């Protein structure tokens, strides 16, 4: 959380929190009710967002482990997406991205390499999830929540799309 | 020495490209401001002696700097301080006309601190005098042209500090 | 490193003019654009990988010899170094946009950059071109997001170019 | 803004691994000759080199067939080999003799994966097709390179992270093509079972490493808020040379423990100096390490506090240089910023050398990198992401000549980063002579090196302190200068001469021998020896008879072989230019404009043309005319300060009380 | 400042500024105008503050070098009081103790021990100045100003 | 400067004694190699500009150095690099004639590193250029004289690092 | 650090072409000489102390630099000179095994002139010692092996 980060920074330098850090903490405390409301909103819309995002993702990328005819793989993919939405809600509550980093971002690429899931498929799935979250939430709620999904995407966005050394045609598949 | 146009041309030339629309817009801004720059140069040239007189009066006179044992004591050192203020005013006017601070980097601030420390010239008093000169010039040429000249006065002062 | 407010406050004591009218006016002008600076930084951070990828692809389009044998972007090792360094530049430019001051670029990006690039033979022309491409892409994204007065976004990138490019005239 | 430069050391980063390079690098970093096992490895590699060359030649001769086999497996609806661009020889380069004279006209005359979809050549585009074909040919070429090098590193470092750089849409296709190529390659031996094994291994390594999906960058987290965090792609680490890391284990045999201890000595002392200097107390320390009482961390801490370390890396150096060296000895890296130097300087001021050693060893960075059992090792380029701010200083610190430089290299650069251009010659501090009466005294680059280059552009103009010398008529424009040791109005001037013999006693301000000696003392800085004036006697006569002016006499003096031997023959060219300019013009050059002009004159025509250019300059005529011997008119800041060593007049330090009954409380009982 | 602290924290981890840090920076940029008004109030009233506080300080701490009959000592003490009031105003502009700490808290004990000026007398003077300042500020503005006085006092206590 | 004969003379002179038989043998070796040295000097003088042209074509052309923004970009910087290469070739010929590298240390290398660092000249590129020049000279003259000149080219390259 | 194979691979890779017959011939010559190069590396590793002893005896002992006031005076400086000679021999062996001089340029000549000039070590005496070491190595490991070691000995000597 932000309070934990301030305390760790102060303890590293062996000093009490400065007045500015205390004022930032007070602002964070004052924003707590709105943060909790946003987290509740995200929690209540988890299942429908996941379902719609899965539909869009299967429409986009069919050649995926979650669309290989295995029910276990489909359940696991939907569960992973729900987990990432849950971590984003944790970030909303905590005031920073540390829950996301410490639960689902550090080592995420290594985990998916070991499990066997292509990370571009994960990126496309998360883009679909971000689109669904933007569609469902109000513009303010989206403006507050989407940055964490963009933070997730930034981890698994390189190397990859876009590609510009082409003629722009996508029908070359044959 | 580079002015605004030469700086834009240099930035485009290292890339081997013609001036992009952003640099062309900057060039048009410089051309539009050229008339005000010429007017400010004329105004500062017409009042250079008075500007330096007021700067010395409001920042250096009747202090311990002009007293015996001060760095502006004796006529030679007083004249040298006035000459230095003339230098700063003239080169700030040059930089304002060019729209670029490179002239101050290459001809004013290079080795200025070492030279002043070698001679014993007070750096803080020089910075305060430059601030006073900026205030005088702003009162003389107005708020907008005053701020434009103050950009280069502040560049000199920041280089001295 | 310092941000705009810290530098202005310290200069208030340094110059001996204290909190006069010009300082107050500059502080008010800077604080007027603070929310836009935060928004620009958020846009840059949310699209960093896309910006760097687009800029490097356009750079290799305009410098096709870079990826050919004997070029500096030859092989995936050097390609990855290109992407890494462009990410460095974008990150520190976003920092400078937030702070409103170029001291972060001076202390953590440009100090010794020329020495490193001379040691490694990194060409400065393509570096400046890639920085300008990233700047153009960021401006396009900001216009797409609906931002209007984003002149300050030009300041870091251009500045960095002026600091790394050689003197031609 | 950032004009200071730490210099650009010549670095040659490793791009891939070869068997000899790997073996020799491992031997080098341990400071000993090749082992028997390593020599056996080298001999085995060399004896098999002919077979590797034959394999690579076989693959090269059939490169078109192999690439065609790869391309035909994935491309349909076109001819992929039409898009394969071969390298073009650069013929007719300048100086090659291709064109004689200025006449240029006569010179001429395996099952596919499930659901695999092929790629339509026409719809894929010319750009992408050329990309793909060059990629296949490049893969084959690097496979032959790996075969010759005896190491697949050139593949591994260049295909890990390639997936995604090559579009993710076609990664599967790429694999298919590679496998096809592999098949075709294996069709070209079919009789060895060893060459086939090698080709299979290299192709499998390429496929396996290419299949890695977005390998994570190695992050170097800043150790404090004054240090930046960085990232290094895995390819850079893989291609770089390998640090042999030693881990001390109490269960290891005595020989292995002694090897780790020798590594500790080689790192902390830059060399195993323990036997040379009679470090007998080492034995006790070694026991405390071998028995497991203390760790490598405590062993290094005790070594840093030993008398040997103080004798080697504290006594010869100042506090700043000692801190800079201890950074390398206890952290394997140079100092990052001036804030880090400030903290370590405060630590050293408070507690001394043992406190500094404790600050280095007890740091979280030491335990992060070396923990308790790992022997400290040199970090740097290729081991982790490097900073630009301490690039040159750290590269120079890692060299064995680091303890030979006494002037600090880090705090000076870190201080000058925050400052404008220094008061120095545009070509460096080594191009500034001592401003003395005579003698060209310059800082030698290789003796006590302290060069501080700065990025002076061609238009910088130096700030000079006027000496105030000159005749009163040639004053009042720059009369505000004053420099100690200046003979103000004592300039040497000789009015030109205009059928009867002269009187016996005719007196000028200076007698003819006195004026000639003054001219010699100004041009040469000092009086010549007895016979050395012999070559110029006729010239002196022409000066006494009015045939030539003082300007021509000065020009002839500066053109003499004595002047050339004194100030041109054994001097760096621009150092000679600067000194001759100071002697003839009376001032240092302003900047790179004059320096470049005179350097071009020296390059194209030579020394005499340089003398002519200096003497014939309009400024020489303005300042000295035809009848005045030159004199010193400007000095630098350092030259001015060297002539002003007394400041007792400015230390005058800094009455009736202003309060009645001071230092008393109100309403005291 | 908090902007600089956030940028340094992000830089250490080789990452862009996170949404939470950006929200914090936006909040302080929003509060900048209020902090500027408070600092302007401090600056415009600095002479009365120093006058009243110095009179109180010489009442409560008479055995001090400034209160000893030396005109130079008294002038330097008053100059230092004005200096610290202005520094507190500038650090209020910034919004964090960093400028005041960098200019006049780090090494203040060493500087005034070299000058042979008791640091407890300085603590008493800063207490008097803080009381006088709090007399002319609202409680909300005092919540912004007082912690910098307290930081200075803590940095001055032996 | 100092040549082979002067080097042996000074080695004997610091000890205050005549040339010992080993120094006489070295002097005889230099005297016998003088003919080859003169022929090499003639060959290098005849084709000096061609040697520099081939060096630039081999090591510098069509690289990022001559591209826009490079250090050999613009005509003045190209000509300056050519001038430096001409200096290197002429002084390598001088050192080969003299049989000693003393002139190279005195005239060329004492301050070249700091000058190049101040100017921003890539030292690695100029070392590669000097090595390419050594290759060009050894192709023009021959193997033995090419190796003799390459001794001094290698000394220049080592002094540049 | 770079060996002959790396140099040839890089020269072919810059122009983006496979190994042409000339590069294959150079690589073949390097590989075929590898046997005797490893043999003489073994011999030098076995006789390094003797080589240095003979070199010092025939080039530095009983001269002015050993008498007081010389740079080899005092046991510390004698040991330092012997250590420098060992360094030169070991790195010459490295360069021979690599078939390239990059190791010498990277870890010997980089800072050698600065070190020797700051410490006052005479360059000429060191050159004579390196020449004597080259002669001793040639007499020990044979004619051709001695010559191919002397190539790198001369590279070191010319670097100074
Ligand atoms: C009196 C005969 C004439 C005159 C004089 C006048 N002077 C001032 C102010 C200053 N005078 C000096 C003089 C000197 N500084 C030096 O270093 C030396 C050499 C040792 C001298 C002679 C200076 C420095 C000042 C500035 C004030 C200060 O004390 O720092 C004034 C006052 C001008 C003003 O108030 O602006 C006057 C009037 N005036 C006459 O009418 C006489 C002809
Ligand atoms: C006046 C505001 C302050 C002051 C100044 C002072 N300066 C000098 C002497 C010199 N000033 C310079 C500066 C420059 N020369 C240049 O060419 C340029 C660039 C255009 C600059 C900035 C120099 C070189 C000198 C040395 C002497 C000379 O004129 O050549 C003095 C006299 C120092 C002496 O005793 O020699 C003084 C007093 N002093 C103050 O106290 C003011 C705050
Ligand atoms: C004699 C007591 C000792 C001695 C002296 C010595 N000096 C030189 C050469 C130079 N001496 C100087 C000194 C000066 N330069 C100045 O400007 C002044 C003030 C007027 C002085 C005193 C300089 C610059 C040189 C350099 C050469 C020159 O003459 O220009 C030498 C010759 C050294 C050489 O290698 O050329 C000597 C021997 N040496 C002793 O051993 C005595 C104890
Ligand atoms: C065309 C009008 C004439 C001509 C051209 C020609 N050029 C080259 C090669 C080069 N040209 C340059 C030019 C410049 N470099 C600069 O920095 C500037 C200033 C902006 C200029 C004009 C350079 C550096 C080269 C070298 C190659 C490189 O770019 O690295 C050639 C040579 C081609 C070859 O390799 O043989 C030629 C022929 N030829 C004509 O017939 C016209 C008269
Ligand atoms: C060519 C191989 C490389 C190259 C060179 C280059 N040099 C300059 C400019 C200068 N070089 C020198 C160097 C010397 N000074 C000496 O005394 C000697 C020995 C006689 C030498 C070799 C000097 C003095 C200059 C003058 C700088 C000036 O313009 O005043 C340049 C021009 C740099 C500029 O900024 O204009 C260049 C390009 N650069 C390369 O990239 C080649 C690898
Ligand atoms: C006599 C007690 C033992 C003995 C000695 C011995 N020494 C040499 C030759 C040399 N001795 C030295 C000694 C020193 N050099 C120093 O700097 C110091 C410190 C002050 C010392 C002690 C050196 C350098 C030499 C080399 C020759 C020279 O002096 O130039 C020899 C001859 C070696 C040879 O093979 O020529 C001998 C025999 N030998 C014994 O058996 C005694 C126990
Ligand atoms: C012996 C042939 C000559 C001699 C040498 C000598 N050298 C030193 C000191 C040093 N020598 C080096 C050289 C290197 N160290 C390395 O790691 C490498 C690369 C593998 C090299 C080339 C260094 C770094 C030093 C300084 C550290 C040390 O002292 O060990 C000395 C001592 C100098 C002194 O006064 O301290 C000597 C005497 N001197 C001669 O006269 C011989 C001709
Ligand atoms: C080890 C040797 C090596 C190789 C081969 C390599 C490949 C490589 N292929 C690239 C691009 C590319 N490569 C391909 C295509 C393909 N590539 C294939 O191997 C397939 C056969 C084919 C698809 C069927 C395309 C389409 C691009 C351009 C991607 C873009 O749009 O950016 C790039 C990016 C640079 C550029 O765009 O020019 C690299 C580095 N890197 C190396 O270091
Ligand atoms: C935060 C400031 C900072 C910078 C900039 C920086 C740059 C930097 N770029 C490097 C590499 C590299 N950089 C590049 C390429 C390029 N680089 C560019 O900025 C261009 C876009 C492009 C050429 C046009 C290449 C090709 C390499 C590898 C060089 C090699 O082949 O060894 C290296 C050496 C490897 C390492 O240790 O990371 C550094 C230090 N380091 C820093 O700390």
């Amino acid at each position: 959380s932000i309070v934990k980060q301030m305390i760790l920074n102060a303890d590293e330098e062996v000093r009490y929190l400065t007045p500015g850090e205390i004022h930032a903490l007070q602002n964070f405390y004052r924003s707590g009710t709105e943060r909790i409301r946003l987290a509740k909103v995200l929690a209540q819309n988890e299942k429908k967002i996941v379902e719609r995002a899965t539909q869009k993702f299967w429409k986009i990328c069919p050649r995926t482990p979650s669309n290989s005819g295995n029910a276990r793989k489909t359940e696991a993919a939907m569960r992973d997406i729900g987990w990432y939405i849950r971590l984003v809600s944790y970030c909303l509550l905590a005031g920073n991205e540390k829950p996301l980093e410490e639960i689902g971002l550090i080592g995420m690429k290594e985990l998916y390499n070991s499990v066997g899931i292509p990370l571009e498929n994960v990126r496309q799935y998360m883009l679909c999830v971000k689109a669904e979250v933007s569609a469902m939430l109000t513009p303010e709620d989206a403006a507050e929540v989407i940055p964490y999904f963009d933070l997730i995407l930034q981890v698994i966005s390189s190397p990859g799309a876009p590609y510009f050394q082409n003629n722009g045609r996508t029908d070359w598949q044959r | 020495m580079q002015d605004a146009i030469t700086a834009l041309i240099n930035s485009s030339d290292v890339q081997g490209r013609y001036l992009d629309p952003s640099s062309l817009d900057k060039l048009q801004n410089y051309f539009q401001s050229g008339d005000m720059r010429a007017k400010t140069a004329i105004a500062v040239s017409a009042n250079a002696k008075n500007i330096v007189t007021k700067t010395v009066a409001k920042s250096l006179l009747y202090t311990d700097i002009t007293a015996p044992g001060g760095n502006m004591y004796t006529c030679r050192r007083y004249a040298a301080c006035v000459r230095d203020l003339d230098y700063f005013l003239r080169y700030a006017t040059y930089a304002m006309l060019a729209g670029d601070t490179s002239i101050l980097d290459e001809r004013i601030l290079n080795g200025l601190r070492e030279t002043y420390n070698s001679l014993g010239v007070p750096i803080g008093a020089t910075i305060r005098s430059v601030q006073a000169m900026k205030e005088v010039v702003t009162s003389l040429v107005g708020a907008d042209a005053g701020r434009e000249m103050g950009v280069y006065f502040d560049h000199i002062a920041a280089g001295l500090s | 490193m310092q941000d705009k407010l810290t530098s202005v406050a310290k200069n208030c004591d340094l110059t001996g003019s204290s909190l006069n009218r010009e300082v107050v006016e500059t502080l008010k002008e800077f604080l007027a654009d603070g929310e836009k600076r935060v928004q620009v930084a958020g846009v840059i951070g949310s699209n960093a990988a896309e910006i760097v990828k687009t800029a490097v692809s356009l750079l290799f389009q305009e410098y096709p010899e870079l990826v050919s044998p004997g070029g500096n972007a030859y092989t995936t090792r050097r390609y990855n170094m290109y992407v890494r360094d462009m990410n460095y530049f974008l990150r520190y430019c976003s920092y400078a946009i937030v702070a409103g001051d170029a001291s972060v670029l001076d202390e953590r990006l440009l100090a010794g950059l020329r020495d490193t690039f001379n040691s490694l033979g990194i060409p400065l022309g393509p570096t400046a071109r890639s920085i300008q491409l990233m700047k153009n892409i960021v401006k396009e994204k900001l216009v797409t997001a609906g931002m209007t007065n984003i002149t300050f976004v030009d300041e870091p990138f251009d500045y960095v170019v002026r600091e790394i490019s050689e003197t031609e005239i | 803004s950032v004009k200071a430069s730490g210099g650009s050391p010549v670095t040659q980063p490793q791009r891939y691994h070869t068997v000899p390079v790997a073996v020799i690098s491992h031997a080098v970093q341990q400071d000993r000759c090749l082992k028997n096992t390593e020599l056996q490895e080298l001999a085995d590699f060399f004896s098999s080199g002919v077979k590797l060359l034959e394999i690579a030649n076989t693959l090269t001769q059939h490169a078109d067939e192999i690439v065609l086999a790869g391309a035909n497996r994935i491309f349909v609806g076109g001819s992929p080999m039409a898009y394969l661009e071969k390298p073009k020889e650069k013929i007719g380069l300048p100086g090659s003799g291709y064109y004689v004279g200025e006449d240029f006209l006569t010179a001429a005359r395996d099952p596919l994966p499930g659901g695999f979809r092929f790629i339509n050549v026409s719809r894929y585009g010319a750009v992408r097709m050329k990309r793909s074909m060059r990629d296949l040919a490049w893969f084959l070429r690097y496979i032959t390179y790996a075969i010759v090098a005896g190491d697949g590193s050139i593949l591994s470092a260049n295909v890990r992270g390639l997936r995604g750089v090559i579009p993710e849409d076609v990664t599967e296709a790429t694999i298919v093509a590679l496998r096809a190529m592999r098949r075709q390659s294996l069709d070209y031996f079919l009789e060895d079972a060893e060459a086939t094994q090698l080709v299979k291994g290299y192709f499998d390594l390429l496929i396996a490493e290419y299949l890695t999906d977005k390998p994570s960058n190695q992050v170097r987290i800043g150790v404090s808020n004054d240090q930046q965090g960085l990232q290094l792609p895995q390819s850079y680490s893989m291609s770089a040379e390998v640090r042999p890391k030693f881990v001390f284990k109490q269960a290891a045999t005595l020989t292995q423990k002694q090897e780790a201890i020798a590594a500790i000595y080689r790192h902390v002392f830059e060399r195993d100096v323990t036997d040379t200097y009679g470090f007998t107390q080492k034995a006790e320390l070694e026991s405390q390490l071998i028995g497991g009482n203390i760790s490598v961390k405590e062993f290094v801490r005790r070594l840093g506090k030993s008398r040997l370390y103080r004798r080697l890396f504290y006594e010869p150096f100042t506090i700043s240089r000692a801190i800079e060296l201890a950074a390398r000895h206890f952290l394997g890296r140079g100092l990052s910023s001036r804030e880090e130097f400030q903290t370590y300087f405060d630590v050293m001021t408070k507690g001394g050398l043992p406190a500094l050693v404790d600050a280095f060893v007890d740091s979280a960075e030491y335990s992060d990198y070396f923990g308790e059992e790992t022997v400290p090792y040199l970090r740097g380029l290729g081991q982790e992401a490097q900073e630009c701010r301490n690039w040159g200083p750290q590269l120079d610190l890692f060299k064995y000549s680091a303890p030979v430089r006494k002037v600090p290299q880090f705090i000076t650069l870190f201080g000058s980063y925050q400052k404008p251009l220094p008061e120095q010659h545009p070509y460096g501090c080594g191009n500034d002579p001592l401003e003395i009466q005579f003698g060209a005294i310059f800082p030698q680059e290789t003796r006590n090196p302290h060069p501080q280059p700065a990025f002076f552009n061609k238009d910088t103009r130096r700030i000079l302190i006027g000496s105030g010398a000159g005749s009163p008529d040639k004053l009042n424009g720059n009369a505000l200068g004053k420099v100690p040791g200046s003979l103000g109005t004592r300039v040497l001037k000789l009015e030109p001469l205009h059928g009867h013999q002269s009187p016996s006693v005719n007196l000028l301000h200076h007698s003819s021998p006195a004026f000639i000696e003054g001219a010699y003392r100004q041009v040469f800085g000092r009086s010549l020896y007895e016979g050395q004036r012999q070559p110029l006697s006729s010239t002196e006569s022409k000066l006494l008879g009015g045939e030539i002016s003082v300007r021509e006499f000065v020009r002839q003096l500066a053109k003499s072989k004595v002047f050339r031997s004194l100030y041109w023959d054994s001097l760096y060219v621009t150092k000679a230019i600067e000194y001759i300019h100071r002697r003839l013009m009376g001032r240092p050059t302003y900047g790179r404009q004059e320096m470049n002009r005179y350097y071009d004159i020296c390059a194209t025509r030579g020394f005499y043309a340089l003398i002519d250019a200096i003497i014939d300059s309009p400024e020489y005529l303005e300042c000295f005319g035809e009848n005045t011997v030159p004199y010193e008119r400007y000095v630098t800041a350092r030259g001015y300060l060297m002539r002003s060593p007394r400041h007792e007049n400015q230390l005058r330090r800094e009455t009736v009380p202003d309060k009645y009954n001071p230092r008393k409380a109100n309403w005291a009982a | 400042s908090i902007i600089t602290k956030a940028i340094a924290s992000a830089d250490r981890e080789a990452r862009y500024l996170s949404p939470g840090e950006l929200r914090t920076i936006r909040d302080f940029y929003n509060g900048g105008e209020n902090r500027l008004r408070i600092a302007t109030t401090l600056i415009e009233n600095r002479k009365e503050i120093v006058e009243r506080g110095s009179l109180k300080f010489w009442e409560c701490c008479p055995d001090t070098p400034s209160n000893s009959g030396n005109r130079t000592y008294r002038a330097s003490c008053l100059r230092d009081q004005d200096w610290y009031i202005r520094l507190i105003a500038y650090t209020v502009i910034v919004g964090d103790v960093e400028p005041l700490k960098d200019i006049g808290i780090v090494g203040v004990k060493e500087m005034y021990e070299s000058l042979e000026i008791p640091l407890r007398n300085w603590v008493e003077c800063i207490r008097c100045l803080k009381e006088v300042t709090l007399d002319l500020l609202s409680r909300e503005d005092a919540a912004e100003v007082t912690p910098y006085f307290d930081c200075l006092i803590q940095g001055m206590i032996p």
